[PDB]
């Protein structure tokens, strides 16, 4: 074990060991050479590369090879498995070995032995005693002659492609031959004797050779690369061969570069080469001395007195070209700056400027006119040129500021003109340290000074410019900005505050304000805050996204880099998130259904020591405020929020499951219809929403309901409470203590706060009691097959699911028809609440009849909302229901994978129940039967069924015109009929049931239209994806939904008429129908 | 193009050429444009160029002098936008050009993302039809209304609709212009582009080989010219040329982490002369992409930079290793969407990127965590493209509706953290190619010898639970989990990681592997409840290595008591950290106040009142962020801060403790002086009943783990109980 950690380390195991005992040795060996193995995940091998690269990078095996071939008396005692594998081992160094007398050997092998030259020099003689010299120095000089040929053929490549835009040189069969791998026999170079070597290198012949160990001389030659170039231009497309390449594009290259070689060699070169050849060469000249003596390697010639005094005069004359360029730029910002002043050195130097010499030598004339401008710099002179050619910039501000001092109160006044933003901040700075800088030549300017002066000016300049390099580049964007530095002094008054003045404005003296608002708009997070900003007396409102946006921009602030713009910003937004915060908690409770803070509202001071003030909408309780910082506040009240959010749900899931029928709505529902119940009149919204568990109920039932279900008992329990709690809000000193109390209290008892409502104990007590006068209650037993205690899962199929049901529903001949409750239709991204709502009703104590409760689809609830529904219905079954309900799941034969009908794959009943077409048509068909003394709309129709669906095979028939001449039959008899003709056209796909409903409402919400309506349904051809779910919704569960308000009950006695043009063609079948044909 | 500002290392490809030609003409004629391409395809270049060279009278050309003014008004197009949007950015743009010489000022939209929003749910480019044609909807068209429009998309764009503008649809960038593009990038200096123009050819070959081998677009363009780039700045700053070590680093550090792309083989294969048969690992690749030398960004402007690092991984162990052996004298701050209860999205990530607009000021690097829903406010930022102005740096930051440039420092690196298959599967290509690739998940930085370690020190540590003994008649096959607490089947890995980083000399020498193993073997029993120590005298271990590391366990090792183990602690010096950061486990009941009372009494001399946080009642990240700050404010030396964290009980506080730990540490980042030593104690209370082992591992990097039994001292009790494994119950009643 010890030995297989050490090798697993690349440290040395052995080395010095005096270890004579021989079977212990063996043993230790044995070890090493099972644990030092190449393992590659276990025993795999396969080959014998790897084997060999163990064998000359470690330096145990040689050792182990020379102790083990030094006596005779331990190679016997080692072990089976060991011996076997140092057998493996020589067997493979001598598969190796045996190669490299011939050229079978590898070129990767190759260059591993060449690389372990020790190691495989010791092991050779290691084996020898079972040539070594000779044979290596020849293979490995064999070897440099490869890469020598091989980089010949690399740069020549590289070269030729190069200019492969031009010209296209096939290379015979190099292309391929270079193209591969370096994995291939060695004997395939073919060294032969009679000396020359033909390799896998096809070479055409040795001259291409030469030409490439010349092109290789000069591969990185800059110089040689432009010559190449441009005497490639001469070509030009051109598919051309190797051979007449040389001649046409190498051969003038080489002779232009020779010429001109002994031309430089001469002396006697001109300027015009001088200008166009060196002119990249712009102070930098040490590898333009390593690329002359690249250009000298060429010919085996000396180089002593060449390439010294040339590049002298090179870096000469390029000093003299820069001298003559800032000698212009020089002149150009003095005529520019206006100062007449003296120079006269430089007029021969322009007089120069306009000559022309062709010599190159050494101008000398000209070494005391160059000695005032030797060393000015390479960079600099382009603040010059910029200074030169921002003529206006310096005209502004020699007619606007035209001194220093006054320059520290013009920056100050562009600070506060500025604006919030990084840049805006930034340009005053830019501005302000440019013209510092260029003060020195800006200001120290006088229309007449002399050479020396300028020059120590100059200088001083200089120094200025050593710490900071971006002074030109300061300048030039602080001209661009000219308009704002024109308009920054003579500025009005800049109306708009700042994003952070304003954040320390909104932290002095805001008002944040939740309303819940009385106006018909959604309660939605945007509309339930609002900011006060007061002042004057003006009072500037803000929205939550602009509060948001005001957020950013002052999170985007530049760095002041102090504590009170960074601790007032932080503490905004601190505050801001707090507000945000009990937002979000406070319409979390709003729609879970409350009536505590409907009428809520609250007011935040943001002012320092503002404290908060709480309001209810309630004549009964006082106002309720604080006092203190408001972010610890705001802290508490929103954790008491929280908690008291969290003991509502669990007091509403308790009330629910007392009151049955209270499990009916939904929670805003709830809220609604106790806000509506205590009216004396209630309007027909919520008398069509009680007709769905009293059916057709009216305002005296629904007033004995609610006046037989509250007792003097529960008013004398009002009453005491009413006398208790105000001594119990003085009792708290603070507010948190009377807010927690009353808000227990309003856990406890609610009805009393608000004597204009029905707590949850009187709207189940109500809703009883109209279950009780509203008898004949409905029975339905479950098919044959059916167990009646556990979960009937169904897979059915897409097109056969909703008959199914409908069939299921069958057995119950002259029972009324099923509703909203016990039979869901999902959708995708249906609201838990429904399915919650759904399991509710099947698995309550009260329900004075047994009912099956369906689920259909149930596998389009979305995966969220499948495991909460399932969590639930788990939980239900857990505390406590009644055993014997009818619970039936239907799903999709092919939509098995999702969520709820795989956590009920032990729950399956694989029957897959159904009924004869005929039969569920006659169940419907007898069922829609209006009954006579009804005065419906139905009589027109094919004697009295209230609901058709009208199709046709191709449109263009007069469905339409069917249904209009139904509507003036109907209109035809009682006359005065005013009967309405809705119309909704269903138009978009994904169908949504939301705008048919709405499109609904206003129809008997009025009690004043209770005359039959023929109301006229009619659909495009763009709704693929929603038909079925609501043609069920309306014709056969007689209601429309919505999940957060009042719900619409189809009525026995309005005719309904859906047109359908023409999956679904089964379907169509189930309702009564008409067609018609051209 | 040559009318236009001139920029160095910018390549004339025909794409750039184009677009500035399709843009410049269509804005002058008001007609949209909709310019498509892949990443890299100089669209948003385009754009700049267009913005910044279309000035009217200031223009630095005659030829844009005599043209008009151009002031677009820029809207990122996230795939959550609203029409209003759009609406709004048409809208101020018709305002612009009210009022303002229509012949010489001109105001135009840009919706640099506009493929994006094709398929948003909330159908926002469904008014744009209308837009483009009379100006505004719902109201008459009238004059300074009509808006020209840039409608650049890196996605393949939607033809029926968009037909009205000229849709410029970018091919695939072809060999010749690939190479052109790299002679035009490299044309900053004519010396070394003559030296290096031969690379470039077999780059184009390989990469477009690389681009059409995966069927994801996982590499593009912006690789390609980083590594070109790259290339050009390494000659320029070695001036002899490339040694093939650069080359191979160049396209590794531009082409990695896809998991099926040996691209270095690719690269190489067309590039024989330019073989590297050395080992080049990630570890370096990363120190270099994030510590740039002093040479680099030394001359005039930043024309040549690396990327940010994007490191793909697995399992989140990024932030281990980068913290222990890379981020060394200044610790980056961590961004992150704090797990703290009830905090809103919006405000944490407005706050994390105020406090990446403070790193980029300042210079101080950033390591995010979450890009998910940061992505469309970065990648401006994360394009690399600055605004210049006086010599300064400006990037484009954006918040909603809300666009603002701000200052970045020329010492600033970013850092991506992201496991591989959220990068695969949910990251988009764009900001993949502006992000450079890189993969250290837990065995880049392991080295085999390494992996050695971790696999016998996982089968030493398998066998201390082993124990088997009949000093009480039950049978109860103990856990390495329950042995070792917080063992998680791969916090050997962690714990190797932190033993070599303790070692810090990092080399092989036969005395460091053992070392390091014994280290390790330290680390792991400075995490183990006494009750196993003393059991370990019977386990497999054996009965001298269990007297040792009982030995060890009670002698040098502190796990007497919290107050103890502070003491131990504080009295000793550190690897010149100003703070050093340790966390506890512990089985007793969690400090109650009085404790933390007592503790200063007899931490009278060191400590500064430590003060101890409760978890349950941080209903927002502010609150811990004010007690921290209120902690570093009160006066005194090397103060400390004690954070309890019951993991046993009904609330939620199990991964909280991240969120927590991220923010301690960064307020010190950033609320610290530099003048008072500071230690950060995190302690959690743990059962024996099963949650001491369902308690995740030793948090490495940054996290000195360690277990103590009890907190409270004991007096009652000896603090040594191998004298009271060696006296029996008739020894302690001796008399004197
Ligand atoms: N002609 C070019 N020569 C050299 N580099 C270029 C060229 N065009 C673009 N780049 C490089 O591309 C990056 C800028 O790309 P840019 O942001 O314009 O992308 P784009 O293709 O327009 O797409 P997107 O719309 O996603 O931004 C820089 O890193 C820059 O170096
Ligand atoms: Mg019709």
């Amino acid at each position: 074990e010890a030995v297989s950690s050490a090798c697993q380390s690349q440290t040395s195991v052995l080395e010095g060991l005096s270890c004579q005992d021989l079977q212990k040795f063996g043993t230790l060996l044995s070890a090493v050479i099972t644990k030092s193995w190449p393992v590659h995940n276990g025993e795999p091998v396969f080959d014998v590369d790897e084997i060999f690269k163990y064998l000359l990078k470690w330096p145990d095996v040689r050792q182990l090879f020379e102790l083990c071939g030094t006596n005779e008396k331990i190679i016997d005692n080692i072990t089976e498995e060991g011996r076997q594998l140092m057998a493996t081992a020589e067997s493979v160094f001598q598969k190796v070995a045996g190669e490299l007398e011939n050229g079978t050997i590898v070129v990767g092998q190759l260059e591993l032995i060449l690389e372990h030259q020790s190691q495989f020099l010791d092991i050779w003689n290691l084996n020898r005693r079972r040539d070594v010299r000779s044979l290596l120095k020849r293979r490995r000089d064999d070897l440099l002659f490869l890469k020598q040929e091989k980089r010949y053929v690399e740069s020549l490549l590289r070269q030729l492609g190069r200019v492969k835009h031009l010209v296209q040189v096939d290379f015979g069969n190099i292309e391929i031959i270079h193209s591969q791998d370096l994995s291939n026999k060695k004997l395939n170079e073919a060294v032969i004797k009679l000396s020359y070597k033909r390799e896998t290198h096809y070479c055409l012949s040795p001259d291409i050779r030469e030409m490439a160990s010349k092109l290789d001389s000069l591969k990185d030659s800059h110089i040689f690369q432009d010559f190449w170039q441009e005497t490639a231009e001469s070509l030009n497309e051109l598919k051309v061969s190797l051979p007449e390449v040389l001649e046409y594009l190498y051969n003038p290259c080489y002779d232009n570069f020779y010429t001109l070689y002994e031309n430089l060699k001469s002396g006697k070169i001109t300027f015009a080469e001088v200008d166009a050849i060196f002119k990249d060469f712009v102070d930098k000249y040490d590898e333009l001395k390593n690329d002359l003596k690249f250009m000298c390697t060429m010919n085996p010639q000396d180089q002593k007195g060449w390439i010294s005094e040339r590049v002298g005069q090179i870096k000469e004359y390029h000093t003299l070209h820069q001298a003559v360029s800032s000698a212009k730029v020089i002149l150009q910002v003095r005529r520019a700056l206006g100062v007449t002043g003296d120079f006269s050195v430089l007029n021969p130097l322009l007089n120069f400027a306009d000559s022309f010499e062709d010599f190159g030598n050494e101008s000398p004339q000209f070494i005391k006119a160059k000695q005032l401008l030797q060393d000015i710099s390479e960079p600099r002179q382009r603040c010059l040129e910029e200074l030169a050619r921002q003529t206006e910039l310096v005209a502004w501000l020699h007619k606007a500021l035209e001194d220093i001092n006054e320059l520290k109160v013009f920056v100050d006044l562009a600070s506060i003109s500025a604006g919030e933003n990084d840049i805006d901040v930034d340009r005053v700075a830019c501005f302000h340290d440019a013209v510092q800088g260029y003060a020195s030549l800006l200001y120290k300017m006088d229309e007449r000074t002399n050479f020396s002066d300028f020059m120590n000016h100059l200088q001083e300049l200089w120094r200025a410019l050593d710490n900071d390099q971006h002074l030109p580049d300061k300048l030039k964007d602080s001209a661009r900005n000219l308009e704002w530095l024109k308009t920054v002094k003579e500025s009005h008054g800049s109306v708009e505050l700042s994003s952070l003045s304003l954040a320390t404005a909104i932290n002095s003296r805001g008002v944040y304000v939740i309303e819940a608002p009385k106006d018909g708009q959604k309660i939605s997070p945007d509309t339930v805050l609002r900011l006060l900003l007061p002042d004057p007396e003006a009072l500037r409102t803000y929205s939550t996204e602009e509060l948001k946006e005001l957020l950013n921009k002052l999170m985007l602030m530049s760095g002041k880099k102090d504590h009170n713009s960074n601790t007032e910003v932080e503490k905004f937004s601190e505050v801001f998130s707090n507000m945000q915060r009990l937002v979000h908690v406070f319409i979390k409770l709003h729609c879970a259904g409350n009536m505590l803070f409907r009428t809520w509202t609250a007011k935040v001071y943001c002012c320092p020591d503002g404290g908060i003030f709480m309001n209810f909408g309630l004549e009964l309780l006082s106002q309720l405020t604080e006092k203190g910082d408001v972010i610890q506040l705001l802290g508490a009240l929103c954790r008491q929020m929280e908690d008291f959010l969290d003991n509502w749900k669990t007091v509403v899931a308790q009330k629910r499951a007392e009151h049955f029928y209270l499990n009916f709505y939904t929670a805003e529902q709830l809220v609604y219809l106790s806000s509506e119940l205590r009216k004396p009149r209630p309007s027909e919204a919520a008398l069509m929403m009680l007709s769905f568990i009293k059916g057709k109920c009216t305002v005296q039932d629904l007033v004995q309901a609610t006046s037989a279900c509250e007792s003097k008992a529960d008013r004398y329990c009002l009453r005491e409470v009413m006398k208790k709690l105000p001594q119990q809000l003085l009792s708290e000193p603070s507010l948190m203590g009377k807010l927690q109390v009353i808000m227990m209290q309003s856990l406890v008892y609610m009805s009393a706060f608000l004597p204009h409502c029905l707590d949850l104990d009187a709207l189940g007590r109500c809703l009883a009691h109209l279950a009780t006068m509203g008898g004949t209650p409905v029975e339905r037993p479950l098919p044959k097959g059916l167990q009646a205690g556990q979960p009937n899962l169904i897979l059915c199929g897409h097109s056969e699911v909703l008959p199914a049901a409908l069939a299921i529903y069958m057995q119950a001949p002259r029972q009324p028809l099923p509703t909203f409750d016990e039979v869901l239709l999902c959708t995708p991204a249906t609201t838990i609440e429904e399915v919650e709502l759904l399991l509710r009703r099947c698995l309550t104590s009260g329900s004075q009849g047994h009912k099956v409760y369906s689920l259909l689809f149930a596998d389009q609830l979305s995966y969220e909302v499948g495991c909460q529904a399932e969590e639930f219905f788990q939980s239900l079954c857990t505390r406590a229901h009644r055993e014997d309900y009818q619970l039936v799941i239907l799903c999709d034969a092919a939509r098995e994978h999702c969520y709820i009908p795989s956590t009920f794959s032990q729950y399956k009943v694989p029957l897959v129940p159904q009924a004869p077409l005929p039969n569920i048509q006659a169940y419907l068909q007898s069922h829609y039967q209006v009954p006579k003394r009804l005065l419906s709309a139905a009589t027109v129709f094919r004697d009295g069924l209230c609901v058709g669906i009208v199709t046709s095979e191709r449109a263009g028939v007069g469905k339409s015109l069917y249904v209009n001449t139904l509507h003036t039959k109907l209109k035809a008899k009682l006359r005065d009929e005013t009967v309405p003709l809705k119309i909704i056209r269903l138009t978009e796909p994904h169908l949504d049931e939301n705008q048919v409903l709405s499109a609904l409402l206003p129809f008997l919400k009025e009690k004043y239209q209770k005359m039959p309506v023929i109301f006229h349904i009619d659909i495009s051809t763009s709704v693929q994806t929603g038909i079925p779910i609501f043609l069920f919704k309306l014709l056969i569960l007689q209601y429309l939904m919505d999940i957060n308000g009042k719900i619409w009950r189809r009525s026995p006695g309005h005719l309904y008429l859906v047109e359908i043009p023409q999956p679904l063609f089964k379907f169509l079948d189930l309702f009564p129908k008409v067609t018609c044909r051209p | 193009l040559r009318g236009a500002p001139i920029r160095t290392n910018i390549a004339r490809n025909l794409a750039l050429k184009e677009n500035v030609f399709m843009m410049v003409i269509c804005i002058e004629l008001k007609i949209p444009l909709f310019l498509v391409g892949k990443p890299g395809s100089s669209k948003s270049l385009a754009k700049i160029i267009v913005a910044d060279a279309m000035q009217g009278q200031a223009a630095f050309s005659e030829l844009f002098r005599c043209l008009k003014q151009v002031h677009l008004v820029s809207f990122q197009c996230s795939p959550h936008s609203t029409p209003q949007g759009i609406i709004s950015t048409f809208k101020q743009c018709a305002r612009f050009q009210q009022g303002k010489d229509l012949g010489q000022y001109v105001s135009v939209v840009v919706l640099d993302q506009v493929g994006l929003a094709e398929d948003s749910p909330k159908m926002p480019l469904k008014t744009l039809h209308p837009l483009l044609e009379d100006g505004c909807i719902e109201d008459d068209p009238a004059p300074y209304k009509k808006v020209g429009f840039v409608g650049i998309s890196n996605w393949a764009l939607d033809p029926a609709k968009m037909n009205r503008g000229i849709f410029v649809s970018r091919g695939s960038p072809n060999e010749k212009e690939l190479i052109e593009s790299a002679e035009g990038i490299c044309s900053s200096d004519r010396l070394v582009q003559d030296k290096i123009r031969g690379y470039f050819a077999p780059f184009a070959k390989a990469y477009e080989t690389v681009c059409q081998k995966q069927d994801k677009e996982f590499f593009g363009l912006r690789d390609y010219y980083s590594l070109i780039k790259m290339v050009f700045a390494k000659a320029k700053a070695s001036k002899r040329g490339l040694s093939p070590q650069d080359i191979t680093h160049a396209v590794l550090r531009n082409f990695s982490g896809k998991d099926n792309i040996q691209a270095l083989s690719i690269f190489t294969a067309s590039l024989p002369e330019a073989r590297y048969k050395e080992e080049v690992s990630t570890v370096e690749l990363i120190k270099q992409n994030i510590y740039p030398g002093p040479q680099a960004s030394s001359r005039g402007l930043d024309g040549a930079e690396s990327r940010y690092l994007l490191v793909l991984t697995r399992n989140y162990v990024a932030l281990q290793i980068l913290q222990q052996t890379f981020f060394e004298g200044q610790q980056p701050e961590i961004i992150f969407g704090s797990s703290f209860p009830q905090d809103q999205e919006y405000t944490q990530i407005c706050r994390n990127i105020n406090r990446v607009k403070i790193c980029m000021e300042t210079g101080k690097m950033v390591v995010l965590l979450n890009l998910q829903n940061l992505y469309e406010s970065l990648y401006d930022a994360l394009n690399q493209y600055y605004v210049y102005l006086g010599g300064q740096k400006y990037v484009d930051l954006g918040l909603g509706t809300h666009r603002v440039k701000c200052r970045v420092h020329t010492a600033f690196r970013l850092i991506v953290i992201e496991e591989k298959d959220v990068v695969y599967k949910q990251f988009p290509v764009p900001l993949i190619n502006r992000l450079e690739k890189h993969y250290l998940d837990m065995n880049t930085v392991l080295q085999p010898w390494q992996k050695s370690i971790v696999q016998e020190l996982q089968q030493w540590a398998h066998e201390f639970a082993d124990v088997k003994a009949d000093q009480f008649i039950a049978r109860h096959k103990y856990s390495p989990a329950d042995v070792f607490i917080g063992y998680h089947s791969d916090a050997c890995a962690s714990v190797v990681l932190q033993a070599v980083e303790r070692q810090g000399c990092r080399d092989l020498t036969e005395e460091l592997y053992r070392k390091v193993s014994e280290e390790a073997r330290s680390i792991l029993l400075d995490c183990a409840t006494p009750d196993a120590v003393v059991r370990l005298s019977g386990s497999s271990l054996g009965s001298f290595t269990a007297k040792q590391l009982s030995q060890e366990y009670y002698y040098a090792q502190q796990h007497n008591s919290f107050v103890d183990f502070l003491q131990a602690h504080l009295r000793m010096t550190h690897h010149e950290c100003r703070a050093v950061f340790t966390e506890i486990t512990t089985f007793s009941r969690l400090l109650t106040g009085n404790d933390c009372d007592v503790l200063a009494s007899e931490l009278r001399g060191l400590a500064s009142k430590p003060v101890v946080l409760s978890l349950q009642q941080y209903d927002t990240e502010y609150s811990f962020l004010k007690d921290v700050r209120s902690w570093l404010t009160n006066p005194g030396k090397r103060k400390v801060l004690v954070i309890q964290a019951d993991f046993d009980d009904g609330t939620r506080s199990a991964q909280l403790v991240a969120s927590a730990k991220y923010t301690a540490i960064n307020e010190i980042n950033k609320t610290q002086g530099t003048k008072d030593f500071v230690f950060v104690y995190f302690v959690t209370k743990l059962s024996r009943m099963g949650s001491g082992t369902s308690y995740v591992g030793f948090h490495g990097g940054l996290w000195r783990s360690v277990h103590i039994d009890d907190l409270r001292r004991s007096t009652i009790m000896a603090s040594d109980v191998t004298k009271l494994q060696n006296v029996t119950i008739s020894q302690l009643f001796k008399p004197e």
